[PDB]
């Protein structure tokens, strides 16, 4: 998993 | 309400521990990614690639209650609408780290 897409599951909801 | 039940757990955030504390930001994904282009700062670790967002964001603290306890994670849902901080890494340049919110 990359960093930003741990930054996704962990931060976003859009 | 149960808003951050749920989410730390859909987010595997409850998986082999609780996380104490998450922040969920409600924008769209171009505007978070957009603040790697706006406020240079000094991130929380000392290095300068953090970036605060020009606006205010509708944002959700989730912190486990001093009550709960795996597997059975709680958490109180808080809502807020405040400027991020985040580390910008990479081509694209975007989010990597949440590093506060303000």
């Amino acid at each position: 998993e990359t960093a930003a897409a741990k930054f996704e599951r962990q931060h976003m909801d859009s | 309400s149960n808003y951050c039940n749920q989410m730390m757990k859909s987010r595997n955030l409850t998986k082999d521990r609780c996380k104490p504390v998450n922040t969920f930001v409600h924008e769209s994904l171009a505007d978070v990614q957009a603040v790697c282009s706006q406020k240079n700062v000094a991130c929380k670790n000392g290095q300068t690639n953090c970036y605060q967002s020009y606006s205010t964001m509708s944002i959700t603290d989730c912190r486990e209650t001093g009550s709960s306890k795996y597997p059975n994670c709680a958490y109180k849902t808080t809502q807020a609408n405040k400027h991020i901080i985040v580390a910008c890494e990479g081509n694209p340049y975007v989010p990597v780290h949440f590093d506060a919110s303000v």
